């Protein structure tokens, strides 16, 4: 549900 | 006073804060005061001066003024959420978390942290914008129409009391780390461990406040109260954002901001 926030936490 | 591994935790957090937020209180206060320069920020006090400012932000449109300001706010919000995300990943223990709990901590933390840090860039009459190059007036923000006039004024009210505490950036980074590492956000998986992590930060915050503001002996309990006020402040702000999503056919939220508000309060 929080795809952009997940993305941000990986990079 | 306080041991080493606590001192190490403090400076990790301060340094991560200095690295990830371009605008900070020391820099903001110098602009605001403001010695160091006789070239003050362009003042945005009415509709006409606003348009002047926008003639500069060309590439970065034909919407109502309120909505354009609402857009500038979103852009500032998005990148602060972004910086906050870098900042969190640097707090010892945060990246070790479930990743999910990390999303949840950020989801419920970022706006309390944003409004905490926003105080730095506000005085009784207005706030810095455009990385300190602008200054938009409180009265002008009140002069907008509903519900847009109802967005900043509560933040100002909080900031004036918060700025009375005289925190510096070293206090604020610890305070922001405690906000984010909050053990009672809804949906957290490992409440036990997060709670351990936050009591370490809160402990470093208490001893640091003793050392940095010795005369203000109830500063820490005052800050605890400020954290409760921030939660209330954010709940009400969430309520206003919902009222705007279904009442203003021309203020779409950035996707990342839709992620955060979706299923909050
Ligand atoms: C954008 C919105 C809807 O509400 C918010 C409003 C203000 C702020 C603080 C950061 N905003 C700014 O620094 C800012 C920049 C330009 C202008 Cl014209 C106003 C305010 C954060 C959030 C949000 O919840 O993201």
């Amino acid at each position: 549900r929080h795809k952009i926030l997940h993305r941000l936490l990986q990079e | 006073h306080m041991t080493a591994d606590l001192k190490s935790l403090a400076k990790r957090i301060y340094e991560a804060y200095l690295k990830n937020f371009n605008m900070n209180k020391v820099k903001a206060r110098v602009i605001l005061s403001g010695k160091a320069s006789n070239n003050p920020p362009f003042v945005i006090h009415d509709m006409e001066t606003l348009c002047m400012a926008e003639k500069t932000l060309v590439a970065k449109q034909n919407k109502e003024a309120e909505v354009r300001i609402f857009h500038c706010c979103q852009c500032t919000s998005v990148e602060t959420v972004t910086e906050l995300t870098e900042f969190a990943k640097a707090i010892p223990g945060f990246a070790n978390l479930d990743l999910n709990d990390q999303v949840t901590l950020l989801k419920y933390g970022v706006y309390e942290a944003i409004f905490a840090m926003l105080s730095s860039v506000m005085n009784k009459d207005g706030m810095l914008v455009a990385y300190g190059n602008g200054f938009i007036t409180r009265e002008f923000l009140k002069s907008l129409r509903k519900p847009f006039c109802d967005i900043m004024e509560p933040k100002f009210d909080f900031a004036m009391k918060f700025n009375a505490l005289e925190l510096d950036d070293s206090d604020i980074s610890l305070f922001v780390a405690a906000i984010i590492c909050c053990g009672d956000r809804p949906g957290l998986l490992n409440v036990g461990h997060i709670e351990k992590m936050q009591e370490g930060i809160v402990h470093v915050l208490r001893l640091h406040l003793q050392s940095n503001h010795p005369d203000d002996i109830f500063l820490f309990p005052k800050l605890l109260q400020k954290m409760a006020d921030l939660r209330q402040l954010v709940t009400e702000h969430a309520q206003l954002v919902q009222i705007i999503k279904k009442t203003e056919s021309d203020a779409a939220l950035h996707p990342l901001l839709q992620e955060i508000y979706r299923d909050m309060y």
